[PDB]
Protein backbone atom coordinates (compact mmCIF):
# COMPACT_ATOMS: atom_id res chain seq x y z
CA UNK A 1 0.00 0.00 0.00
CA UNK A 2 2.58 2.37 0.88
CA UNK A 3 3.58 3.12 -2.86
CA UNK A 4 -0.02 4.17 -2.54
CA UNK A 5 0.83 6.21 0.42
CA UNK A 6 3.22 8.34 -0.88
CA UNK A 7 3.06 8.46 -4.83
CA UNK A 8 -0.18 10.47 -4.51
CA UNK A 9 -0.94 13.08 -2.55
CA UNK A 10 2.29 15.29 -4.80
CA UNK A 11 6.00 15.98 -4.25
CA UNK A 12 8.55 18.89 -4.06
CA UNK A 13 6.38 21.60 -5.46
CA UNK A 14 5.84 19.66 -8.81
CA UNK A 15 2.32 20.26 -10.16
CA UNK A 16 0.23 17.74 -9.61
CA UNK A 17 -1.82 17.37 -13.31
CA UNK A 18 1.95 16.44 -14.59
CA UNK A 19 2.77 14.33 -11.58
CA UNK A 20 -0.30 12.90 -12.42
CA UNK A 21 0.60 11.82 -16.23
CA UNK A 22 4.16 10.72 -14.76
CA UNK A 23 1.96 8.00 -12.86
CA UNK A 24 -0.43 6.84 -16.37
CA UNK A 25 2.83 7.39 -18.40
CA UNK A 26 5.04 5.31 -16.51
CA UNK A 27 6.16 2.19 -17.95
CA UNK A 28 6.61 -0.39 -15.42
CA UNK A 29 5.39 0.47 -12.30
CA UNK A 30 6.42 -2.52 -9.33
CA UNK A 31 9.38 -1.85 -10.62
CA UNK A 32 9.09 1.50 -10.18
CA UNK A 33 7.25 4.74 -8.74
CA UNK A 34 7.40 8.22 -10.26
CA UNK A 35 10.21 9.97 -8.74
CA UNK A 36 10.87 13.91 -9.16
CA UNK A 37 13.64 15.00 -10.87
CA UNK A 38 15.15 18.83 -10.71
CA UNK A 39 17.06 20.26 -13.77
CA UNK A 40 20.96 19.54 -14.35
CA UNK A 41 22.42 18.97 -11.15
CA UNK A 42 19.58 16.46 -10.69
CA UNK A 43 21.06 15.37 -13.75
CA UNK A 44 24.45 15.05 -12.24
CA UNK A 45 22.77 13.85 -9.52
CA UNK A 46 21.18 10.83 -10.98
CA UNK A 47 24.70 9.98 -12.19
CA UNK A 48 26.19 10.37 -9.29
CA UNK A 49 24.03 7.37 -8.17
CA UNK A 50 24.34 5.37 -11.38
CA UNK A 51 28.00 5.13 -10.05
CA UNK A 52 27.35 4.28 -7.34
CA UNK A 53 25.17 1.73 -7.90
CA UNK A 54 27.42 0.60 -10.44
CA UNK A 55 29.96 -0.25 -8.32
CA UNK A 56 27.69 -2.19 -6.59
CA UNK A 57 26.31 -3.98 -9.32
CA UNK A 58 29.69 -5.00 -10.43
CA UNK A 59 30.99 -6.16 -6.85
CA UNK A 60 28.15 -8.22 -6.60
CA UNK A 61 28.63 -9.51 -9.83
CA UNK A 62 32.40 -10.38 -8.81
CA UNK A 63 30.62 -12.42 -5.42
CA UNK A 64 28.89 -14.62 -7.64
CA UNK A 65 32.17 -15.27 -9.65
CA UNK A 66 33.51 -15.68 -7.44
CA UNK A 67 31.43 -18.71 -5.81
CA UNK A 68 31.47 -19.98 -9.26
CA UNK A 69 34.97 -20.12 -9.06
CA UNK A 70 35.37 -22.19 -5.98
CA UNK A 71 32.30 -25.11 -7.28
CA UNK A 72 34.32 -25.57 -10.53
CA UNK A 73 37.57 -25.25 -8.54
CA UNK A 74 36.26 -28.32 -6.23
CA UNK A 75 34.77 -29.97 -9.06
CA UNK A 76 37.14 -29.93 -11.73
CA UNK A 77 40.50 -31.42 -9.86
CA UNK A 78 37.13 -33.66 -7.29
CA UNK A 79 36.64 -35.85 -10.66
CA UNK A 80 39.43 -37.56 -8.98
CA UNK A 81 37.94 -38.91 -6.32
CA UNK A 82 35.58 -40.01 -8.46
CA UNK A 83 37.33 -41.69 -10.81
CA UNK A 84 39.44 -43.43 -8.34
CA UNK A 85 36.59 -44.44 -6.41
CA UNK A 86 35.22 -45.83 -8.95
CA UNK A 87 38.68 -48.34 -9.90
CA UNK A 88 38.35 -49.35 -6.49
CA UNK A 89 35.02 -50.38 -7.02
CA UNK A 90 36.65 -52.57 -10.02
CA UNK A 91 39.47 -53.78 -7.76
CA UNK A 92 36.91 -54.59 -4.95
CA UNK A 93 35.00 -56.37 -7.03
CA UNK A 94 37.33 -58.62 -8.50
CA UNK A 95 38.44 -59.36 -5.10
CA UNK A 96 34.92 -59.81 -4.01
CA UNK A 97 34.49 -62.54 -6.85
CA UNK A 98 37.73 -63.81 -5.75
CA UNK A 99 36.72 -64.61 -2.46
CA UNK A 100 33.04 -65.23 -3.79
CA UNK A 101 34.86 -68.16 -5.80
CA UNK A 102 36.94 -69.13 -3.09
CA UNK A 103 33.99 -70.22 -1.22
CA UNK A 104 32.53 -71.93 -3.62
CA UNK A 105 35.91 -74.72 -4.06
CA UNK A 106 36.93 -74.87 -0.53
CA UNK A 107 33.23 -75.55 1.49
CA UNK A 108 32.23 -76.98 -1.64
CA UNK A 109 33.82 -79.62 -2.97
CA UNK A 110 32.42 -82.12 -1.32
CA UNK A 111 33.26 -83.33 -4.30
CA UNK A 112 29.22 -83.04 -4.63
CA UNK A 113 29.32 -80.33 -7.03
CA UNK A 114 27.67 -80.80 -10.31
CA UNK A 115 24.32 -80.22 -11.92
CA UNK A 116 23.73 -76.80 -12.77
CA UNK A 117 27.63 -76.14 -12.96
CA UNK A 118 28.14 -77.90 -15.99
CA UNK A 119 25.64 -75.21 -17.59
CA UNK A 120 28.07 -72.63 -16.19
CA UNK A 121 31.01 -74.57 -17.52
CA UNK A 122 29.25 -74.75 -21.07
CA UNK A 123 29.14 -71.35 -20.76
CA UNK A 124 32.35 -70.39 -19.90
CA UNK A 125 34.15 -73.16 -22.06
CA UNK A 126 32.45 -71.73 -25.55
CA UNK A 127 33.50 -68.20 -24.40
CA UNK A 128 36.95 -69.08 -23.25
CA UNK A 129 38.52 -71.33 -26.30
CA UNK A 130 35.91 -68.81 -28.37
CA UNK A 131 37.80 -66.22 -27.83
CA UNK A 132 41.12 -68.00 -28.16
CA UNK A 133 41.54 -68.89 -30.32
CA UNK A 134 42.10 -68.34 -33.18
CA UNK A 135 40.90 -66.41 -34.56
CA UNK A 136 40.70 -63.52 -33.17
CA UNK A 137 43.93 -62.72 -31.57
CA UNK A 138 45.74 -62.97 -34.32
CA UNK A 139 44.57 -61.51 -37.03
CA UNK A 140 43.27 -58.86 -36.47
CA UNK A 141 45.00 -57.33 -33.78
CA UNK A 142 47.75 -57.12 -34.91
CA UNK A 143 46.72 -56.45 -38.71
CA UNK A 144 45.29 -53.59 -36.52
CA UNK A 145 48.39 -52.29 -34.93
CA UNK A 146 50.92 -53.56 -37.98
CA UNK A 147 48.91 -51.13 -39.73
CA UNK A 148 47.80 -48.31 -37.57
CA UNK A 149 51.59 -47.27 -37.41
CA UNK A 150 52.42 -47.67 -41.25
CA UNK A 151 49.29 -45.20 -41.53
CA UNK A 152 51.31 -42.69 -38.74
CA UNK A 153 54.25 -42.63 -40.44
CA UNK A 154 52.37 -42.04 -43.59
CA UNK A 155 50.11 -39.35 -42.48
CA UNK A 156 52.52 -37.31 -40.90
CA UNK A 157 54.69 -35.92 -43.75
CA UNK A 158 51.11 -35.49 -46.10
CA UNK A 159 50.72 -33.12 -43.53
CA UNK A 160 53.66 -31.23 -43.66
CA UNK A 161 52.10 -28.76 -44.80
CA UNK A 162 48.71 -28.11 -45.03
CA UNK A 163 49.64 -25.85 -45.98
CA UNK A 164 48.06 -24.05 -41.70
CA UNK A 165 45.26 -24.95 -41.64
CA UNK A 166 42.82 -23.29 -41.05
CA UNK A 167 42.44 -23.56 -37.98
CA UNK A 168 42.27 -20.27 -36.94
CA UNK A 169 38.56 -20.02 -37.75
CA UNK A 170 37.62 -22.54 -35.29
CA UNK A 171 36.61 -19.69 -32.30
CA UNK A 172 33.03 -20.51 -33.08
CA UNK A 173 32.57 -22.80 -34.20
CA UNK A 174 32.77 -23.26 -30.38
CA UNK A 175 29.55 -20.72 -29.94
CA UNK A 176 27.01 -22.32 -32.48
CA UNK A 177 27.74 -25.66 -31.19
CA UNK A 178 26.94 -25.04 -27.51
CA UNK A 179 23.13 -24.38 -28.55
CA UNK A 180 22.87 -27.54 -30.29
CA UNK A 181 23.90 -29.31 -26.99
CA UNK A 182 21.02 -27.81 -24.50
CA UNK A 183 18.40 -28.93 -27.53
CA UNK A 184 19.80 -32.19 -27.30
CA UNK A 185 20.15 -32.50 -23.84
CA UNK A 186 16.39 -31.59 -23.65
CA UNK A 187 15.17 -33.82 -26.36
CA UNK A 188 16.84 -37.14 -24.30
CA UNK A 189 15.53 -36.04 -21.12
CA UNK A 190 12.30 -36.08 -22.46
CA UNK A 191 12.31 -39.14 -24.10
CA UNK A 192 13.67 -40.61 -21.08
CA UNK A 193 10.39 -39.15 -18.99
CA UNK A 194 8.04 -40.49 -22.62
CA UNK A 195 9.29 -44.03 -21.87
CA UNK A 196 7.98 -43.42 -17.77
CA UNK A 197 4.90 -41.40 -18.69
CA UNK A 198 5.59 -45.63 -20.18
CA UNK A 199 6.13 -47.99 -17.92
CA UNK A 200 3.12 -46.51 -16.30
CA UNK A 201 1.83 -48.32 -19.44
CA UNK A 202 3.16 -51.17 -17.86
CA UNK A 203 -1.36 -50.94 -17.76
CA UNK B 1 17.61 -4.68 -16.74
CA UNK B 2 20.30 -5.91 -16.04
CA UNK B 3 19.53 -6.35 -12.10
CA UNK B 4 17.11 -8.99 -12.70
CA UNK B 5 19.54 -10.99 -14.06
CA UNK B 6 21.51 -11.15 -11.51
CA UNK B 7 19.46 -11.95 -9.19
CA UNK B 8 18.46 -15.13 -10.94
CA UNK B 9 22.33 -15.52 -11.25
CA UNK B 10 22.03 -15.40 -7.47
CA UNK B 11 19.70 -18.05 -7.52
CA UNK B 12 20.40 -20.39 -8.95
CA UNK B 13 24.23 -19.93 -7.91
CA UNK B 14 23.39 -20.45 -4.17
CA UNK B 15 21.25 -23.88 -5.30
CA UNK B 16 24.50 -24.59 -6.93
CA UNK B 17 26.13 -24.30 -3.96
CA UNK B 18 23.43 -26.82 -2.44
CA UNK B 19 25.02 -29.14 -4.93
CA UNK B 20 27.84 -29.25 -4.84
CA UNK B 21 27.60 -29.32 -1.24
CA UNK B 22 25.66 -32.03 -1.32
CA UNK B 23 27.59 -34.11 -3.79
CA UNK B 24 30.71 -33.42 -1.48
CA UNK B 25 29.78 -34.71 1.68
CA UNK B 26 28.45 -37.68 -0.93
CA UNK B 27 31.44 -38.69 -2.32
CA UNK B 28 32.48 -38.94 1.54
CA UNK B 29 30.38 -41.17 2.43
CA UNK B 30 30.50 -43.24 -1.16
CA UNK B 31 34.00 -42.82 -0.48
CA UNK B 32 33.43 -44.37 3.28
CA UNK B 33 31.72 -47.45 2.07
CA UNK B 34 35.15 -48.33 0.47
CA UNK B 35 37.30 -48.03 4.02
CA UNK B 36 34.78 -50.16 5.70
CA UNK B 37 33.51 -52.92 2.59
CA UNK B 38 37.39 -53.45 2.25
CA UNK B 39 38.75 -53.79 6.10
CA UNK B 40 36.26 -56.49 6.20
CA UNK B 41 36.60 -57.87 3.22
CA UNK B 42 38.80 -58.96 5.81
CA UNK B 43 38.47 -59.13 8.59
CA UNK B 44 36.87 -62.42 5.63
CA UNK B 45 40.81 -62.86 5.41
CA UNK B 46 39.54 -65.29 9.44
CA UNK B 47 36.70 -66.59 8.17
CA UNK B 48 38.65 -67.64 4.68
CA UNK B 49 42.39 -68.79 6.83
CA UNK B 50 41.04 -71.03 8.96
CA UNK B 51 38.99 -72.85 6.42
CA UNK B 52 42.12 -73.38 5.00
CA UNK B 53 43.68 -74.79 7.97
CA UNK B 54 41.03 -76.63 9.07
CA UNK B 55 40.96 -78.21 5.53
CA UNK B 56 44.32 -79.23 5.92
CA UNK B 57 43.51 -81.36 8.41
CA UNK B 58 41.64 -83.49 6.44
CA UNK B 59 41.99 -86.42 4.10
CA UNK B 60 43.65 -84.41 1.61
CA UNK B 61 43.39 -83.02 -2.17
CA UNK B 62 41.31 -80.07 -3.35
CA UNK B 63 39.67 -79.75 -6.34
CA UNK B 64 37.02 -78.73 -9.48
CA UNK B 65 38.61 -75.70 -7.76
CA UNK B 66 40.49 -75.06 -10.73
CA UNK B 67 37.91 -73.91 -12.88
CA UNK B 68 36.70 -71.33 -10.88
CA UNK B 69 40.36 -70.22 -11.19
CA UNK B 70 39.85 -70.59 -14.92
CA UNK B 71 36.67 -68.88 -14.83
CA UNK B 72 38.42 -65.64 -12.79
CA UNK B 73 40.93 -65.18 -15.20
CA UNK B 74 38.74 -65.68 -18.27
CA UNK B 75 36.82 -62.96 -16.96
CA UNK B 76 39.62 -61.11 -16.10
CA UNK B 77 41.61 -61.86 -19.46
CA UNK B 78 39.05 -59.96 -21.29
CA UNK B 79 39.43 -57.25 -19.10
CA UNK B 80 42.79 -56.91 -19.98
CA UNK B 81 42.08 -56.82 -23.79
CA UNK B 82 39.45 -54.01 -23.30
CA UNK B 83 42.38 -51.90 -22.11
CA UNK B 84 44.11 -52.69 -25.27
CA UNK B 85 41.29 -51.98 -27.48
CA UNK B 86 41.22 -48.64 -25.39
CA UNK B 87 44.79 -48.53 -25.74
CA UNK B 88 43.81 -48.72 -29.72
CA UNK B 89 41.46 -46.39 -29.94
CA UNK B 90 43.65 -43.52 -28.47
CA UNK B 91 46.48 -44.01 -30.53
CA UNK B 92 44.18 -44.42 -33.27
CA UNK B 93 42.37 -40.98 -32.39
CA UNK B 94 45.79 -39.57 -31.80
CA UNK B 95 46.73 -39.81 -35.57
CA UNK B 96 44.60 -37.33 -36.96
CA UNK B 97 46.12 -32.83 -37.86
CA UNK B 98 48.91 -30.81 -36.66
CA UNK B 99 50.73 -27.19 -35.87
CA UNK B 100 48.04 -26.31 -32.96
CA UNK B 101 46.02 -29.09 -30.93
CA UNK B 102 44.86 -26.38 -28.87
CA UNK B 103 42.88 -24.55 -31.68
CA UNK B 104 39.28 -24.38 -31.57
CA UNK B 105 38.66 -27.13 -34.82
CA UNK B 106 39.07 -30.56 -33.23
CA UNK B 107 36.87 -28.95 -30.08
CA UNK B 108 33.96 -28.14 -33.03
CA UNK B 109 34.64 -31.91 -34.30
CA UNK B 110 34.68 -33.49 -30.95
CA UNK B 111 31.71 -31.88 -29.18
CA UNK B 112 30.18 -32.20 -32.51
CA UNK B 113 30.28 -35.77 -32.19
CA UNK B 114 28.86 -36.02 -29.19
CA UNK B 115 26.46 -34.57 -30.13
CA UNK B 116 25.73 -37.14 -32.83
CA UNK B 117 25.81 -39.70 -30.18
CA UNK B 118 23.57 -38.57 -28.14
CA UNK B 119 21.51 -37.60 -31.40
CA UNK B 120 21.65 -41.37 -32.02
CA UNK B 121 19.78 -42.05 -28.68
CA UNK B 122 17.63 -40.19 -28.65
CA UNK B 123 16.74 -41.67 -31.72
CA UNK B 124 15.96 -45.18 -30.64
CA UNK B 125 15.80 -45.26 -27.06
CA UNK B 126 12.86 -43.16 -28.91
CA UNK B 127 12.23 -45.97 -31.68
CA UNK B 128 11.68 -47.76 -27.80
CA UNK B 129 9.24 -46.87 -26.98
CA UNK B 130 7.77 -45.81 -30.61
CA UNK B 131 8.74 -49.68 -31.03
CA UNK B 132 7.48 -50.96 -27.40
CA UNK B 133 3.78 -48.83 -28.14
CA UNK B 134 2.16 -51.57 -30.22
CA UNK B 135 1.33 -54.42 -27.69
CA UNK B 136 -0.75 -51.60 -25.82
CA UNK C 1 27.52 -30.25 -11.46
CA UNK C 2 24.79 -31.81 -13.66
CA UNK C 3 27.00 -34.12 -15.22
CA UNK C 4 28.93 -35.04 -11.57
CA UNK C 5 25.35 -35.74 -10.63
CA UNK C 6 24.92 -39.29 -12.51
CA UNK C 7 28.81 -40.26 -11.85
CA UNK C 8 27.56 -40.64 -8.07
CA UNK C 9 24.28 -42.34 -9.24
CA UNK C 10 27.03 -44.86 -11.03
CA UNK C 11 29.10 -44.86 -8.04
CA UNK C 12 26.11 -45.73 -6.25
CA UNK C 13 24.24 -48.10 -7.56
CA UNK C 14 27.48 -49.58 -7.45
CA UNK C 15 28.98 -49.82 -4.38
CA UNK C 16 25.61 -51.74 -3.32
CA UNK C 17 26.34 -54.49 -5.83
CA UNK C 18 29.34 -54.68 -4.90
CA UNK C 19 28.78 -54.25 -0.81
CA UNK C 20 27.43 -56.92 -1.46
CA UNK C 21 28.31 -59.81 -3.43
CA UNK C 22 31.23 -59.01 -0.42
CA UNK C 23 27.53 -59.98 2.27
CA UNK C 24 27.01 -63.22 -0.07
CA UNK C 25 30.46 -64.06 0.45
CA UNK C 26 31.34 -63.10 4.64
CA UNK C 27 28.80 -63.93 7.97
CA UNK C 28 27.45 -66.73 4.46
CA UNK C 29 30.71 -68.16 5.72
CA UNK C 30 30.71 -67.37 8.75
CA UNK C 31 27.61 -69.94 9.26
CA UNK C 32 29.90 -72.24 7.50
CA UNK C 33 31.74 -71.72 10.65
CA UNK C 34 29.23 -72.32 13.11
CA UNK C 35 27.60 -75.03 10.21
CA UNK C 36 25.36 -74.07 7.73
CA UNK C 37 25.33 -73.73 3.99
CA UNK C 38 24.42 -70.39 1.67
CA UNK C 39 25.53 -71.97 -1.70
CA UNK C 40 24.20 -72.66 -5.07
CA UNK C 41 25.00 -68.47 -5.04
CA UNK C 42 27.48 -68.67 -6.77
CA UNK C 43 26.43 -70.31 -9.30
CA UNK C 44 23.55 -66.86 -9.72
CA UNK C 45 25.76 -64.60 -9.92
CA UNK C 46 28.71 -66.33 -11.78
CA UNK C 47 26.34 -67.11 -14.11
CA UNK C 48 25.14 -64.32 -13.88
CA UNK C 49 28.42 -62.33 -14.86
CA UNK C 50 28.97 -64.84 -17.47
CA UNK C 51 26.18 -63.53 -18.83
CA UNK C 52 27.39 -60.55 -18.65
CA UNK C 53 30.42 -60.95 -20.10
CA UNK C 54 28.65 -62.53 -23.00
CA UNK C 55 27.82 -59.80 -24.26
CA UNK C 56 30.24 -57.64 -23.64
CA UNK C 57 32.81 -59.70 -26.12
CA UNK C 58 30.06 -59.16 -28.87
CA UNK C 59 31.04 -55.47 -28.21
CA UNK C 60 34.53 -55.78 -28.33
CA UNK C 61 34.55 -57.63 -31.84
CA UNK C 62 32.02 -54.96 -32.84
CA UNK C 63 34.41 -52.27 -31.91
CA UNK C 64 37.02 -54.30 -33.56
CA UNK C 65 35.16 -54.38 -36.62
CA UNK C 66 34.59 -50.62 -36.66
CA UNK C 67 37.76 -49.83 -36.15
CA UNK C 68 38.81 -51.41 -39.32
CA UNK C 69 36.58 -49.95 -40.98
CA UNK C 70 37.44 -47.13 -39.98
CA UNK C 71 41.09 -47.83 -40.62
CA UNK C 72 39.93 -48.59 -43.47
CA UNK C 73 38.82 -45.53 -44.45
CA UNK C 74 41.52 -43.72 -43.38
CA UNK C 75 44.14 -45.26 -45.60
CA UNK C 76 41.24 -43.40 -48.15
CA UNK C 77 42.20 -40.77 -45.73
CA UNK C 78 44.35 -37.73 -47.40
CA UNK C 79 42.88 -33.91 -48.71
CA UNK C 80 40.44 -27.73 -47.77
CA UNK C 81 36.26 -26.54 -45.66
CA UNK C 82 34.52 -23.48 -44.23
CA UNK C 83 31.31 -24.54 -45.98
CA UNK C 84 30.93 -27.72 -44.75
CA UNK C 85 30.65 -27.04 -41.27
CA UNK C 86 27.99 -25.17 -42.33
CA UNK C 87 26.67 -27.63 -44.22
CA UNK C 88 26.86 -30.04 -41.17
CA UNK C 89 25.13 -27.98 -38.70
CA UNK C 90 21.93 -27.21 -41.20
CA UNK C 91 22.00 -30.75 -41.29
CA UNK C 92 21.91 -31.44 -37.72
CA UNK C 93 19.34 -28.59 -37.49
CA UNK C 94 17.54 -31.40 -39.88
CA UNK C 95 17.91 -34.31 -38.23
CA UNK C 96 16.95 -32.99 -34.48
CA UNK C 97 13.68 -31.53 -36.45
CA UNK C 98 12.72 -35.65 -37.80
CA UNK C 99 13.99 -36.36 -34.26
CA UNK C 100 11.76 -33.95 -32.49
CA UNK C 101 9.40 -35.52 -34.34
CA UNK C 102 9.17 -39.32 -32.92
CA UNK C 103 10.22 -38.34 -29.93
CA UNK C 104 6.65 -36.69 -29.70
CA UNK C 105 6.05 -39.33 -31.94
CA UNK C 106 6.41 -41.71 -29.14
CA UNK C 107 5.54 -39.42 -25.98
CA UNK C 108 1.97 -38.80 -27.71
CA UNK C 109 1.90 -42.52 -28.33
CA UNK C 110 2.56 -43.09 -24.72
CA UNK C 111 0.07 -40.87 -23.47
CA UNK C 112 -2.30 -42.17 -25.65
CA UNK C 113 -2.31 -45.52 -23.75
CA UNK C 114 -1.76 -43.27 -20.26
CA UNK C 115 -5.44 -41.74 -21.08
CA UNK C 116 -6.72 -44.98 -22.02
CA UNK C 117 -6.12 -46.83 -18.83
CA UNK C 118 -8.12 -44.02 -16.85
CA UNK D 1 33.14 -13.17 -23.41
CA UNK D 2 33.45 -15.08 -21.13
CA UNK D 3 32.34 -18.68 -21.46
CA UNK D 4 32.96 -21.48 -19.93
CA UNK D 5 30.02 -23.59 -20.95
CA UNK D 6 31.60 -25.40 -24.44
CA UNK D 7 34.75 -25.53 -22.24
CA UNK D 8 32.30 -27.56 -20.23
CA UNK D 9 31.39 -29.71 -22.90
CA UNK D 10 34.57 -30.31 -24.59
CA UNK D 11 35.77 -30.71 -21.45
CA UNK D 12 33.15 -33.67 -21.20
CA UNK D 13 33.41 -35.15 -24.50
CA UNK D 14 37.51 -35.02 -24.11
CA UNK D 15 37.20 -36.37 -20.75
CA UNK D 16 34.58 -39.21 -22.72
CA UNK D 17 36.95 -40.41 -25.03
CA UNK D 18 39.99 -41.13 -23.27
CA UNK D 19 39.30 -44.58 -20.87
CA UNK D 20 38.93 -46.55 -18.89
CA UNK D 21 37.85 -49.05 -16.14
CA UNK D 22 34.41 -48.82 -16.00
CA UNK D 23 33.24 -52.12 -16.95
CA UNK D 24 31.72 -51.56 -20.42
CA UNK D 25 32.33 -47.74 -21.45
CA UNK D 26 35.43 -47.58 -23.72
CA UNK D 27 37.14 -44.62 -25.11
CA UNK D 28 35.27 -43.51 -29.14
CA UNK D 29 36.73 -42.73 -31.81
CA UNK D 30 35.89 -39.40 -32.97
CA UNK D 31 34.69 -39.51 -36.91
CA UNK D 32 33.66 -35.82 -38.14
CA UNK D 33 33.12 -33.74 -41.22
CA UNK D 34 32.43 -36.19 -44.58
CA UNK D 35 32.85 -39.19 -42.61
CA UNK D 36 30.07 -37.48 -40.24
CA UNK D 37 27.46 -35.79 -42.34
CA UNK D 38 27.27 -38.91 -44.08
CA UNK D 39 27.02 -40.94 -40.67
CA UNK D 40 24.55 -38.40 -39.49
CA UNK D 41 22.41 -39.08 -42.88
CA UNK D 42 22.37 -42.73 -41.81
Amino acid sequence: AQIKQLLQNPPAGVDPIIWEQAKVDNPDSEKLIPVPMVGFKELLRRLKVQDQMTKQHQTRLDIISEDISELQKNQTTSVAKIAQYKRKLMDLSHRTLQVLIKQEIQRKSGYAIQADEEQLRVQLDTIQGELNAPTQFKGRLNELMSQIRMQNHFGAVRSEERYYIDADLLREIKQHLKQQQEGLSHLISIIKDDLEDIKLVEH
Amino acid sequence: ENGEKITSLHREVEKVKLDQKRLDQELDFILSQQKELEDLLSPLEELVKEQSGTIYLQHADEEREKTYKLAENIDAQLKRMAQDLKDIIEHLNTSGAPADTSDPLQQICKILNAHMDSLQWIDQNSALLQRKVEEV
Amino acid sequence: IQRNTLNIDKLKIETAQELKNAEIALRTQKTPPGLQHEYAAPADYFRILVQQFEVQLQQYRQQIEELENHLATQANNSHITPQDLSMAMQKIYQTFVALAAQLQSIHENVKVLKEQYL
Amino acid sequence: MDTEGFGELLQQAEQLAAETEGISELPHVERNLQEIQQAGER
